[PDB]
Parts: structure tokens; C-alpha cells; sequence
């Protein structure tokens, strides 16, 4: 039982995921560093 | 995704086209939008469709638009009336929301096929309502309704016209007005009724004529059968006394210890046990 | 005991840091040990630099107390809430919010990202704790069960993903995939308000004012039962080494050998210069990457910082 | 009568469920609704109320007292049976929840029943008291060998100097004075050197001075002492005092060496 | 190739012992102890329970399909005009069809008239009828097969 | 998967526990469907 | 209206349990 | 001969200890020993659920178990292999939900699909006479300019067994 009912807030927004990168400080740096 | 169904409304081809309806109505007791399915169920027919959604129908065990037992096709009074009334389900409204969402969640946990409590006592039956059960389909239940222009005399149609020209019902017959959420509950059901009053004149079990009387008196035995046949018919139910055998007329008289297994032997067989292919007719002296 | 076991150095307090105006309710620490983040009563976030103590950036938002904070690993986000219901994924590439996962009835209490899938796990004060797809806002799974509030969750990759206990005393174990518990365990007497998951053994803790228990998994196993130090106690955090540290509400800080409860130091800590006695006790406390800085985060609105003692034996 | 009755349930029954829907708990209402309804007999509504504040807190114990009381009073043994299971599986230290479930079963007649509640709630280890009371139960039948047994396991349980001078006391009591002997010897064996003290050592005294042992008391009063500690000091001194005590029932030589 | 008379079914739920009727059927009987020597019922379970009309059991493989015979796979039936299905606690061998023998065995916990074409009886049973009774009264499900396990623990046929 | 033991036939008695109804193999209360 | 007085608003049968209550009915007012 | 429970050949009803031979249509659900041991008590718990959904209530399980030694098999992350395939399978089946529910937002389906029926009723004259009958399934169309159908608000009070819990002086006091 779901609603149409909708609303602004809901929208998309910043669809795709911002990883890490390397000079970032993706993990595989992060397991060898000391 | 499919029905729950009759035998007798699904159809009497074997090949049939079924339209589905994600939410199409509520259902007209546990009120909710459900799947709902159409179909043609043959040549002159009406185009049934689901009157009630699939939860209410496995909660009291029933085709989804006829609303008549799986089993017996009977109308839920008589088979409560045939053996437990102490199911129920809240007729009131907000209850009836919560039962029902409840139950929904139980029987999402059943192995899926069974109507929930009632089958753990659904099976013990034959008391009477086997007797009272409809045998063949009835399709006569499926014909167009009556056509209301006719009905007045005037319908512009011709031959055209799909639905039924004939006389309608009385409106004085109880039998006529009939609501819907009044036939799932079994109340005041006037078929339900008529089918009981049919119950009892039932030749059957009232018997005693005389005290300790274990006297079997049958009639319709016929000449092919031996009396062992009789006896390994007979041994389930106890300790014999006796057993009279006549074949000029073809009647057997029996005598067992008590008076309690005669009645026994009489409401197990009357109208009912038959042995060597050949009916097997019971009475009192 | 084994036979009088695991000798571990003693840990002394080494620095100390103000800059707060609220209670700091929550330390995090950034997976290159570069900065560590704190969220306060302020309704700040403040990150402050690891190594020199010095304050780097302050971030402002929420409406409300920030309660908790977590900085993805794989992702350049902090994650908090607070008491405000609102739960915010900030993008420290500009530091600003991108998002805003809406939905929690009341105050959210604690939240958790799962290590490797991209879900967010948040508890709340209205007895639920969420699932929340990162990516897009959603509520996967609601998570009924408990019949108070929520306090602490904790995520993880392998069989029980999502453990939690609330003040209703008792924790459950939310299998993720269905959205149901599969363990309820009921050993504590009062609020569970903290657990704590150990890094290598596969098994976890949990602390409540009148003991702590250390669980087997899957399904909770007893284990042992450390006993010592009773307050109302806010936090349970565990090194590589051994070491598990429960921080209170009185302002004991006790020290424990995770293998065998051995309790070897009890470390009770001074109040800030003006504050009152009263407004002692630490509301968590964490561990940088190297495992060599124990953080506080304080009551009296500092930060201290814990360092081995070199000298020790 | 037929109706006016009939209007005076609706306005308490949708008051009863008014109080219930505004405050939620407060089980007093829950119960006081109950009562109602039990006091109509109207039984199976009174069953749905007690369910449905179960529900709401499972753990209070006053309604499950009243629950499982209601089926009671009303002769329903198998409703009463099943709600006094359900109590002692989810609330399992409430001991008032066991002592009662023994209880019934006792006025029942169903002496196996109770046997196999109370081997139940021994499972939990419980406390000295609900021992004693499954000890009793068996002493209440002559049953002896059954009440040993009980405190074979209840002295391990609860391995308290006392509870093993009582387990002694008992077979004293029913004469098995051998047993009895062989069981102070279990004591002090098991207690060894390492931490026992006047009581039982008094008490195995007394034990052996009634079978009128006086030489084998000193014995046991010298050699037991000298092989542990001594003096604590009021310990020691009690236990002079038995000696003296067992002794009277030139001599004065420790008067003087006491007072020097 | 012996007859020994009584047979012991040491269950889980208790003891129950067993009369074979050499008189009657001794390849049944045979079939039956001989299994029961081997060890081959030890460890199943009573795969069928019906209340108030038997309790099937006899299938190492817990199906109700398996099993099989010192004679190898199946073999014939012994009917008897003096064996008939009347009362409680009566062995007999369950076929599937006519002539074609299993281990597979059942006992009555009613009579059951309707079942001596279908069925070669073995024996009859001597000590455990509360133990058949509370086996019978065993919570099954839907199609008949035990929720929790009723199994035999040990067989043995003396003689 | 062999013939002689895919379609062994269930072994021995039936159980007139099941109403001629209840003895049909069923995925969904009505009858089996597929 | 109705779902006080005519129809027991919700109900729960309660659960049975190792005995009989089959035979069990009551008395009126 | 006996006439009694007390005491195939006898050609009697006979019913020896107690085996009933009228209706009764009891209530109670059957007692249970399993293998050597116990009357299954715990069996009231578990009632509502299902066999394979756990449900602790016997004292042992309460009482504590002890070491385990540095590591042994018994505990262990299920592995790499176990995580992958568990992350996989959810991610997939997470996302089938996921986009059910964003089909709101983002406001087509032709199958026309077969199936085969066996009834339950059967008896010959209940159909033309086949044992079987077969049904086309097929999807209505529906209209895309029809507004929301019915009225989703009403709101009916949350439902209702507890885990056992297994966990003073008057001075205090
Ligand atoms: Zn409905
Ligand atoms: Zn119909
Ligand atoms: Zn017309």
C-alpha cells in the first residue's frame, strides 16, 4: 500500500559516489602505511 | 498472482484467457486493494471476476467470488454449522483492520496451502454436510443478470442483448436479499437456512423404536452377497451378538452387545456404505 | 587469570585541549591519522590536527547537539547526527553537506558506516535504528525491536552485520539483508549504552553501569564477565594490543587486558580549570591509526589526549 | 434487565478502553478493566484483556499474578497450567512465579508434575530457600531417599559450611547416624585445611559426643585443630568452650596456664 | 535362520517389545529380525505418525521411500485369512504394492479394518503401549511427518 | 539423478489423515500451479 | 459505533496449550 | 477375553490403555520427549514461530561457557569467499526493492505468460474432464491519466513472545 504522494526534498540529488582516490587517501595506502 | 477458485466459476473449458488487476479493488470485507482477476467462463457467461482478496478467502477456507467452501461448495454457515462456529473473526471495524493484519502476518509464515486454524479441524467432517454437498458443477450460477429494460418491457436491444430476458425472482422470497458481508459471516444466511431445514429430514438418526433393540433389519441385500461379506464389515464396530440371515426376501437382521453399536452401525451406514458394488439399506425391525 | 598476564605499559595523560563551549560528545579519527573530528553541544564539528593539537577548521549546521561522528573510509564524507533528528553527510571536499538522510522521529543517538557496502546504520531515541543507502537516501530496513532508545551500534562485514543495544537493557543482532534479529541477549540489568567490537578475535563487548560482558559470535555466547568499575559508563574502545578502555560518567577511565579482565590501571582525571567537579566523565573517547593516542572528549569541554608511558616497568 | 444492562457495560467498557488508550501503560487500568469482566463472567474477554497488557509489559509481575489467579477462580486448570509455564520461561527468577506453580500442582494431586517443576527451577541454581522448599515438598511424602539426593546436589550448588551441617542435621534427625558421620567426613575432606573453621568442626563434635565417642572427640577436637589454623581468636574460643563443655560432661591446669 | 521370539526397540521415548509370528509369515519375520541384528533400524526415525492409526517407520534414509530387504530390494507378500488388522499395536509390513516388500514397517494405533488386502502382518507387540501412545501423540505436520525426532536408539531380537 | 530413484514410489501406507482435498500436492491452497 | 458494542473490537482467542478447554463455558449475569 | 484397558486374534474393539474411541476434539498439544530426554516445555515458546527460528528458554543456555583458547576454527569471520558471496546476493536483492520503490519517482510491461492448473475438486464432471487446466495470464493496461484509485490513510494501532531474561536492604531502600 504505497503512496503517490511525492515531494521536493525527495528527488535525486548527487546520484553517483564520490571514492576515494589515491592522493585523497584511498585504504590501500592507509593498510601499508606506518 | 492467481486466483483462488471454484471448480465451477473458473470454468467448464479447460482453456481460459485471466486478466490481472494490480490493485484493482478492495475487497469488500477486510476492505484492502488487492490483485484482481477476470475471465470468461464460457459461451453465454458474464465475465466473473474476484469479489475478495486471498487472505480473507484462506482465513475461512473459499473460492474467492462464490465464497463457498474448497471442499463441499458450501456457504460458510452450513459447513460452521457442520462443525465449529468457535473460528470467528471480529465483525467490528477497527478489530477487524487488526485481526486481519495479524492473521496476515501468521499465515505469511503458514507453508503457504492450509486455511490457517480451521484446517487443523478441517479435516474431521462427513457428518452430514458430505450428504448435503453438491456433487457437479452448477453453471447456472454464471448466466448474465437480468436485463432491466426487459424487465419493464421495453429493452431497444433486440437479440442483441447480452443479458438475460425472463422473469426475474419474487421479491417476496427471503431467499432473495442476501448481502455479502452477511453471507462470509454466517449470519441470518437465508440459503444457509434453507440447506438446514434440507439437513434434518434427512432420514437418519433418530431410530430407537425399543429399549436395547440391536436388531438390524435390512432391506435391498440381493443374492450375489455372502454374510462374510457383513461380518468384515461389521467386526469395527464390536463384540456381536448374532446375525439373522433371510434371502427369499433378501433381508439380513443383526443383533449386536449393545444397543449404542447398532445406532452406530445404522448413522455409519444409512444411505452411505455400499459392499459388493451393490447398496446396502439399513432399518429398525 | 592465565598466569598473571599480558604486561601492558601504563598510560599517562599528555596533553590536554580546550576550544570547546559545549560538552564534546564524540571524537572520530580520519584513516591517515591526520586530523581527528569532534561534535558537540556547541553544534559545532570541530577537526583539530592529530600531531600538534591545533585546531583546523570549524564547521557549522546543525541545529542541534551533534552526538555522532563518523569519517568514511572510503569515501571523503563525515557522517553525524544529533539530537536535532538530522542526519548529514558532509562532503569534506568542500566542506559542505551534500546530503541529508531524513527520517528518525527523535534525537539520533549514534550512527555507523558498514565497511564495505556503502550503508549507513544510525540509532535513535524513538527505538529504531535505521539502514540508510548511502547513495541515495533511502530507508532500506527499519529496524523495530527495541522498547527504548537506542544508544550505540555497531556495523560489521561478517555474521551478525549490525549490533546494538539500547536502554532497554538488552541487545539485539540485526541480520541486514533481512531486517530482523536474529540474537536478543538480556545480561545487562541497566542501559547498554556502549559496545565495542574487537579488531582480530571475532568477538565483541558490551558495557552497561553495572558490568561489562564480552560476547562470542555469531549469536552471543557469554564468554566472560569484567567486572570492576561502576559508574554509568559511555565508552568501551579496543586496540590491536588488547587493550579495551571504559570511560564513565563519573570520570573514571579504567584500563583492561581484553583477554582476561585484568583491570591494570585506573586513571581518574583532573577538571578544567574553571568548570565544577560535577562536570566530569567522558562522553567518548578514541584511538588514532597507530594505536599510540588514547582521546577523550569531555564533560568539562576538552579534549585530552593519553600517551603510553615509555618508562613504564 | 435484556437492554438496561446491557447499556451499562457500553459505558464502562468504553470508559475502561478510554483510560486504556490515553495513558497506554499504567496497568492498573488493564487490571481493573480485567476484574470487571472476570466479575461478569465474561471470561474469554478477560482473557484477550490480560494478553493484550501482557503485550504492552511482559515483565510486570502483578499481572501475571492476576492472570494465571483468574483462570484459577474459574476452574480452568489447562489455561491456568499454560499461563504458569509461559511465566517461568520468559520471567524465570521470579520466584513467585515457581513457588505458586508448585503450589497448584501440589492442590491438583499431581505430585510427578510438581517433581518436574521443581527439577526445572533447580536448573536455575537458584537460592537456599527454594531448596529448602523442594526439600520439604519431598518430606511432605516420606520419600527420604529423594530429599538426600536433593542435598547431594544443593551443598555443591551452594557449598556453604552451613548448608553441609544442615544436610547432616537432616539425616541425624531420620536416624542414618552412619550417613551421618560419613557425611561430616565429606565435609571436612572437601573443606580440607586450607579454609575450615568452628562451626562444622563444633558441629561433628556435638555429632560424636552424642554417639557418646568421647575419646574419639578429643581425637578429632586435637588432631583437626592442630592440623589447621588456630588460635579466628573467637573461633578458637568457642571452640574451647565445646571442648570444656564435652570434657565436664588437678583438671584445672590450663585455668592457670590461661591466666599466666 | 532362526526364530526368535521377542524383538526390542529401545527408542527414544522408552523400550518396546515385540512378538513375531514365525507361526504365520516367517520370511517377513526372517527379514525383520535379521535387520534388526544388523543394526539397519538403529538410528531412524518414526518418518509417519498418524494419530489414531499408525506409526510407520523402517526407512534408513528417513523418506519414506527408502529401504530394503535381506532378500534383496523387495519381495512377497504373506497374507492370511487369520491376519486381520483388529486393534492396537499390530506389526506388519508396509507396502506400497502388491507382492513387493520393504523394511519398512507399521504399527496400528486403532484398528484398520480397510488394510489387510494392502499388508502382511508380522507380529504383534508385548510391553511399551504407553510408549506407542505418546510416540502417537507426537506434534506432525501437514503431511503427517514428526516436527521434532522420534527415533529408534537400539534393536535387538533375541531367540 | 536416476530414474530408479527419482520416481521410486513413496513407500507404503497412506495416511487417510488428508480429505481427498488435503491429499493433492499443492503450491498454493487451491491446488498446485506452475 | 459498532466495533464496542455489537463485535468484540479485537480479538485474541488466547493460545491452547497442553489441555482442555473445549469443555469450558460460562455463566450469565 | 480381558473386557478391560488392563489386560488381533480377540475380534474385539479393545482399546488398551488409552486410546480414544469417541470425539473429543481436545485442545491440548501434544507432550513431548525427545530421543533419551525431556518433556519438551519449551515448546510454548516456540508455538507462534516456526521449528527453525531459535528460541532460548532451558537454564543451560544461561549459563556460561568458558575459554576457547587463543583461537580455534569455532570463531572466525566467515572468510573471504563467504563475505563476497553474502555481499553479492544482498546487493542484488537490495536493489530489485530499491527499485520498486523509486518507480514513484520515475512514473510498461508486455508478457504474456502461461500456466497450468491442477484443481483439488477433480471428480470428472467438474471440468469437460481433464485433470488440468491451462490459463493465460495476461496484464490490463492501465490507463496512465487515472488518478490514485483509493484512499491509503486510515491508521489501525501496532501489534503485539519476550526473550527470557536471564540477568534490597532496607537501608537502601
Ligand atoms: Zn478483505
Ligand atoms: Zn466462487
Ligand atoms: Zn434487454
Amino acid at each position: 500500500q504505497l503512496s503517490k504522494q511525492y515531494s521536493s526534498r525527495d528527488l535525486p540529488s548527487h546520484t553517483k559516489i564520490k571514492y576515494r582516490q589515491t592522493t585523497q587517501d584511498a585504504p590501500e595506502e592507509v593498510r601499508n602505511r606506518d | 498472482d492467481f486466483p483462488i477458485l471454484c471448480q465451477t466459476c473458473l470454468g467448464e473449458n479447460p482453456y481460459i484467457r485471466m486478466t490481472k488487476e494490480k490493485y484493482g479493488k478492495e475487497c469488500k470485507i477486510c476492505a484492502r486493494p488487492f490483485t484482481v482477476f477476470r475471465w470468461c467462463p464460457g459461451v453465454r457467461m458474464r465475465f466473473k471476476k474476484t469479489e475478495v482478496c486471498q487472505t480473507c478467502s484462506k482465513l475461512k477456507n473459499v473460492c474467492q467470488t462464490c465464497l463457498l467452501d474448497l471442499e463441499y461448495g458450501l456457504p460458510i454457515q452450513v459447513r460452521d454449522a457442520g462443525l465449529s462456529f468457535k473460528d470467528d473473526m471480529p465483525k467490528s471495524d477497527v478489530n477487524k483492520e487488526y485481526y486481519t493484519q495479524n492473521m496476515e502476518r501468521e499465515i505469511s509464515n503458514s507453508d503457504g496451502t492450509r486455511p490457517v486454524g480451521m484446517l487443523g479441524k478441517a479435516t474431521s467432517t462427513s457428518d452430514m454436510l458430505l450428504k448435503l454437498a453438491r456433487t457437479t458443477p452448477y453453471y447456472k450460477r454464471n448466466r448474465p443478470h437480468i436485463c432491466s429494460f426487459w424487465v419493464k418491457g421495453e429493452c431497444k436491444r433486440g437479440e442483441e442483448c447480452p443479458y438475460r430476458h425472463e422473469k426475474p425472482t419474487d421479491p417476496d422470497d427471503p431467499l432473495a436479499d442476501q448481502n455479502i458481508k452477511d453471507r462470509y459471516y454466517g449470519i441470518n444466511d437465508p440459503v444457509a437456512d434453507k440447506l438446514l431445514k434440507r439437513a434434518s429430514t434427512m432420514p437418519r438418526l433418530d431410530p430407537p423404536e425399543d429399549k436395547t433393540i440391536t436388531t438390524l433389519y435390512v432391506g435391498g441385500l440381493g443374492d450375489t452377497i455372502t454374510e462374510t461379506d457383513l461380518r468384515n464389515h461389521f467386526y469395527q464396530f464390536g463384540e456381536i451378538r448374532t446375525i439373522t440371515v433371510v434371502q427369499r426376501q433378501q433381508c439380513a437382521f443383526i443383533q449386536f452387545a449393545t444397543r449404542q453399536a447398532a445406532e452406530v452401525a445404522a448413522e455409519k451406514s444409512f444411505n452411505k456404505l455400499i459392499v459388493n458394488g451393490r447398496r446396502l439399506n439399513v432399518k429398525w425391525g | 587469570t592465565m598466569p598473571k598476564p599480558q604486561w601492558h605499559p601504563p598510560w599517562k595523560l599528555y596533553r590536554v585541549i580546550s576550544g570547546h563551549l559545549g560538552w564534546v560528545r564524540c571524537i572520530a579519527v580520519e584513516p591517515g591519522n591526520q586530523w581527528f573530528v569532534t561534535g558537540s553541544a556547541d553544534r559545532t564539528i570541530k577537526i583539530w590536527d592529530l600531531a600538534s593539537g591545533k585546531l583546523k577548521l570549524s564547521l557549522t549546521g546543525h541545529i542541534s547537539t551533534v552526538r555522532g561522528v563518523i569519517v568514511s573510509t572510503r569515501s571523503p564524507y563525515l557522517f553525524s547526527c544529533g539530537e536535532d533528528k538530522q542526519v548529514k553527510c558532509w562532503d569534506l571536499e568542500y566542506n559542505k553537506v551534500i546530503r541529508h538522510y531524513h527520517g528518525h522521529l527523535s534525537a539520533v543517538y549514534g550512527l555507523d558506516l558498514h565497511p564495505t557496502i556503502d550503508v549507513l546504520v544510525t540509532c535513535s531515541r524513538d527505538s529504531t535504528a535505521r539502514i540508510w543507502d548511502v547513495r541515495t537516501k533511502a530507508s532500506v530496513h527499519t529496524l523495530s525491536g527495541h522498547t527504548n532508545a537506542v544508544a550505540t551500534v555497531r556495523c560489521q562485514a561478517a555474521e551478525p552485520q549490525i549490533i546494538t543495544g539500547s536502554h532497554d537493557t538488552t541487545i539485539r543482532l540485526w541480520d541486514l539483508v533481512a531486517g530482523k534479529t536474529r540474537v536478543t541477549l538480556t545480561n545487562h540489568k541497566k542501559s547498554v549504552r556502549a559496545v565495542v567490537l574487537h579488531p582480530r578475535h571475532y568477538t565483541f563487548a558490551s558495557g552497561s553501569p553495572d558490568n561489562i560482558k564480552q560476547w562470542k559470535f555469531p549469536d552471543g555466547s557469554f564468554i566472560q564477565n569484567l567486572s570492576g568499575h561502576n559508574a554509568i559508563i559511555n565508552t568501551l574502545t579496543v586496540n590491536s594490543d588488547g587493550v579495551l578502555v571504559s570511560g564513565a560518567d563519573n570520570g573514571t577511565m579504567h584500563l583492561w587486558d581484553w583477554r582476561t579482565g585484568y583491570n591494570f590501571q585506573r586513571v581518574h582525571a583532573a577538571v578544567q580549570p574553571g568548570s565544577l567537579d560535577s562536570e566530569s566523565g567522558i562522553f567518548a573517547c578514541a584511538f588514532d591509526q597507530s594505536e599510540s593516542r588514547l582521546l577523550t572528549a569531555e564533560a568539562d569541554k576538552t579534549i585530552k589526549v593519553y600517551r603510553e608511558d615509555d618508562t613504564a616497568t | 434487565d435484556e437492554e438496561e444492562l446491557n447499556d451499562y457495560k457500553l459505558r464502562k467498557r468504553k470508559t475502561f478502553e478510554d483510560n486504556i488508550r490515553k495513558n497506554r501503560t499504567v496497568i492498573s487500568n488493564w487490571i481493573k478493566y480485567a476484574q470487571w469482566e472476570e466479575s461478569l463472567k465474561e471470561i474469554q474477554r478477560a482473557r484477550s484483556i490480560y494478553e493484550r497488557a501482557l503485550d504492552v509489559d511482559y515483565r510486570n509481575i502483578t499481572l501475571w499474578l492476576k492472570y494465571a489467579e483468574m483462570e484459577m477462580k474459574n476452574r480452568q486448570v489447562n489455561h491456568a497450567r499454560n499461563i504458569w509455564d509461559r511465566a517461568i520461561t520468559t520471567l524465570p527468577r521470579v520466584n513467585q512465579f515457581w513457588y505458586k506453580y508448585t503450589y497448584m500442582e501440589e492442590m491438583l494431586g499431581n505430585v510427578a508434575g510438581a517433581r518436574q517443576v521443581f527439577e526445572r527451577w533447580m536448573e536455575w541454581q537458584p537460592e537456599e530457600q527454594a531448596w529448602h522448599s523442594y526439600i520439604n515438598f519431598e518430606l511432605r511424602y516420606k520419600e527420604v531417599d529423594r530429599a538426600r539426593t536433593i542435598y547431594e546436589r544443593f551443598v555443591l550448588v551452594h557449598p556453604d559450611v552451613k548448608n553441609w551441617i544442615k544436610y547432616a542435621r537432616f539425616e541425624e534427625k531420620h536416624a542414618y547416624f552412619a550417613h551421618a558421620r560419613k557425611v561430616y567426613e565429606r565435609a571436612v575432606e572437601f573443606f580440607g585445611d586450607e579454609h575450615m573453621d568452628e562451626h562444622l568442626y563444633v558441629a561433628f563434635a556435638k555429632f560424636e559426643e552424642n554417639q557418646k565417642e568421647f575419646e574419639r572427640v578429643r581425637v578429632i577436637y586435637k588432631y583437626a585443630l592442630d592440623r589447621i589454623s588456630k588460635q579466628e581468636l573467637f573461633k578458637n574460643y568457642t571452640i574451647f568452650e565445646k571442648k570444656f563443655g564435652d570434657r565436664r560432661g588437678k583438671r584445672r591446669f590450663q585455668y592457670e596456664e590461661e591466666v599466666k | 535362520s532362526w526364530q526368535p521370539p521377542n524383538v526390542y526397540l529401545e527408542t527414544s521415548m522408552g523400550i518396546i517389545v515385540l512378538e513375531l509370528y514365525w507361526k504365520h509369515a516367517p520370511k517377513t519375520c526372517k527379514n525383520f529380525a535379521e535387520l534388526a541384528r544388523r543394526g539397519y533400524y538403529n538410528g531412524t526415525k518414526f518418518h509417519r505418525i498418524i494419530k489414531d492409526f499408525m506409526i510407520q517407520g523402517g526407512d534408513p534414509t528417513g523418506t519414506g521411500r527408502g529401504g530394503a530387504s535381506i532378500y534383496g530390494k523387495q519381495f512377497e507378500d504373506e497374507l492370511h485369512p487369520d491376519l486381520k488388522f483388529t486393534g492396537a499395536g499390530i506389526l506388519a509390513m508396509a507396502n506400497a504394492g502388491p507382492d513387493t516388500n520393504g523394511s519398512q514397517f507399521f504399527v496400528t494405533l486403532a484398528p484398520t479394518q480397510w488394510l489387510d488386502g494392502k499388508h502382511t502382518i508380522f507380529g504383534r507387540v508385548c510391553q511399551g503401549i504407553g510408549m506407542v501412545n505418546r510416540v502417537g501423540m507426537v506434534e506432525t505436520n501437514s503431511q503427517d511427518r514428526p516436527v521434532d525426532d522420534v527415533k529408534i536408539i537400539k534393536a535387538y531380537p533375541s531367540g | 539423478p536416476t530414474y530408479e530413484t527419482m520416481f521410486a514410489p513413496e513407500f507404503g501406507p497412506e495416511n487417510p489423515f488428508r480429505t481427498q482435498q488435503m491429499a493433492a500436492p499443492r503450491n498454493m491452497l487451491s491446488g498446485y500451479a506452475e | 459505533g459498532v466495533d464496542y458494542n455489537a463485535e468484540i473490537p479485537f480479538e485474541k482467542k488466547p493460545a491452547l496449550g497442553f489441555y482442555d478447554t473445549s469443555e469450558e463455558n460460562y455463566q450469565a449475569l | 477375553i480381558p473386557r478391560l484397558l488392563e489386560d488381533p486374534e480377540i475380534h474385539v474393539a479393545q482399546y488398551p490403555l488409552d486410546m480414544g474411541r469417541k470425539k473429543k476434539m481436545s485442545n491440548a498439544l501434544a507432550i513431548q520427549v525427545d530421543s533419551e530426554g525431556k518433556i519438551k516445555y519449551d515448546a510454548i515458546a516456540r508455538q507462534g514461530q516456526s521449528k527453525d527460528k531459535v528460541i532460548y528458554s532451558k537454564y543451560t543456555d544461561l549459563v556460561p561457557k568458558e575459554v576457547m583458547n587463543a583461537d580455534d576454527p569455532d570463531l572466525q569471520r566467515p572468510d573471504e569467499e563467504a563475505i563476497k558471496e553474502i555481499t553479492e546476493k544482498t546487493r542484488v536483492a537490495l536493489e530489485k526493492s530499491v527499485s520498486q520503490k523509486v518507480a514513484a519517482a520515475m512514473p510498461k510491461l508486455a508478457p504474456a505468460q502461461y500456466i497450468r492448473y491442477t484443481p483439488s475438486q477433480q471428480g470428472v464432471a467438474f471440468n469437460s474432464g481433464a485433470k488440468q487446466r491451462v490459463i493465460r495470464m495476461v496484464e490490463m493496461q492501465k490507463d496512465p491519466m487515472e488518478p490514485p484509485r483509493f484512499k491509503i490513510n486510515k491508521k489501525i494501532p501496532r501489534g503485539p513472545p519476550p526473550a527470557p531474561v536471564m540477568h534490597m536492604t532496607v537501608k537502601e531502600q
